[PDB]
């Protein structure tokens, strides 16, 4: 299910994180990662997180364990039903077109900012007919493939 | 004569073309990434 | 659980961000390189002449005006 | 060259690994042959070696790296020139109206055996469209013929 | 009319902007580079054609008494405006019949001149006698047929 490009993705990811890179996530490297993003995480916040993911209770956590907790976090959402529900919610007016300004909303309801130029490149490479709009097929076309 | 230096060009021609092409590939497989993930992340709502 | 979900999430978008930023400026340059390349090549496309006197005629005109 | 830039140099040491292909600095007649082959042509072991001593300046009977430099850094000419970039421009404008269309830009390509999708070519003129209106005027040309 | 020492002297100091290397003569080679600095692009056969032309005692290259010899030629036939002509090809880069300050700014630059832009702007605004901002070829005439 998980495909080359996600595992060698998850795999930079976790070697990011894994700042001296002996293989394990510390809640210190952890943190370290956290208040670079800005964030002020609490020693109990830090335990948790690697609670969530650490399968032997060794304390620390080594890739297998990060991947285990990404393969079955980042799914591919690709059934006719979550493919339906998307469409219904990204066609905000519900006349069948994703537009670039309903698009450039769900970037924001989602914090998912992007610059007005990007959000119309996705418009565009999901615009397979050229008319501008993003339609039900073309929508369900763009989220089944890979 | 300029025979070794048209072989050249056209040597780089192509792997420019290439280029193109591949430049074009990653943006749709990035693009790709992105829309996946933002119905993902909405669903998710 | 799923905050550490929520991090690696968070890392990953920061990331892909970049890559379409730089995906994009890849291809930009490789557009300006064809169009460049395309031109140079272009003008390759396109379809008794003494000229020791002229350049002396130039040199010494180039005199004459240093020494008004 | 110092008229040339230190990118242009490394597009060049590309350009000569691509010829070069046991990377021992030389290129032989045997590795031009083989290059000349996988482009569709059958070059003679005489015009292979007509083609070495064309820039093979120190007379070894291969070419360096820096015999090679000296021949690219020679022809590739550099239009940067206002004379340059206007005659660039007349041809890429065929019916001269001052403006370059998708479709001037497409025969051109095409006849120049230049290998470009349709769409990869809206993509030249949609790069190069600064103001947007659809089509490439003088000085958006002139920006994209000089610039980063 | 002779040649003064002085006049010798000016056909000398052309002649050593054609030899590039100093060696007292003017290659096929040398001419190559010198004309394609000034726009143009001469083949192999012509560059040949050129140097057989003063090349007197035939040896395949042009000497300083060679050189004097076609140049005070030259000079002594007033009748011919052709080497006016000349010169005025050699600015007009484009062809289009008139020099502008940067084809003349290219010109100085390749014979080994560095005038100031304020002494450029300076010749050409002399030169430019119906204030078009560039030198036509009767303009250039007249600068040239003057001091
Ligand atoms: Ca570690
Ligand atoms: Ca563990
Ligand atoms: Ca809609
Ligand atoms: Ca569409
Ligand atoms: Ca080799
Ligand atoms: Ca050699
Ligand atoms: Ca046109
Ligand atoms: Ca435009
Ligand atoms: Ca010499
Ligand atoms: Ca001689
Ligand atoms: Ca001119
Ligand atoms: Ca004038």
């Amino acid at each position: 299910q998980l495909t080359e490009e996600q595992i060698a993705e998850f795999k930079e990811a976790f070697s990011l994180f894994d700042k001296d890179g002996d293989g394990t996530i510390t809640t210190k490297e952890l943190g370290t990662v956290m208040r670079s993003l800005g964030q002020n995480p609490t020693e109990a916040e830090l335990q948790d997180m690697i609670n969530e993911v650490d399968a032997d209770g060794n304390g620390t956590i080594d890739f297998p364990e990060f991947l285990t907790m990404m393969a079955r976090k980042m799914k591919d959402t690709d059934s006719e039903e979550e493919i339906r529900e998307a469409f219904r919610v990204f066609d905000k007016d519900g006349n069948g077109y994703i537009s670039a300004a309903e698009l450039r909303h769900v970037m924001t309801n989602l914090g998912e900012k992007l610059t007005d130029e990007e959000v119309d490149e996705m418009i565009r490479e999901a615009d397979i007919d050229g008319d501008g709009q993003v339609n039900y097929e073309e929508f369900v076309q763009m989220m089944t493939a890979k | 004569g300029s025979t070794l230096f048209a072989l050249v060009r056209t040597a780089l021609r192509i792997k420019t073309e290439g280029n193109l092409e591949q430049a074009n590939e990653e943006l749709r497989a990035i693009i790709k990434k992105i829309w996946k993930r933002t119905s993902m992340k909405l669903l998710d709502q």
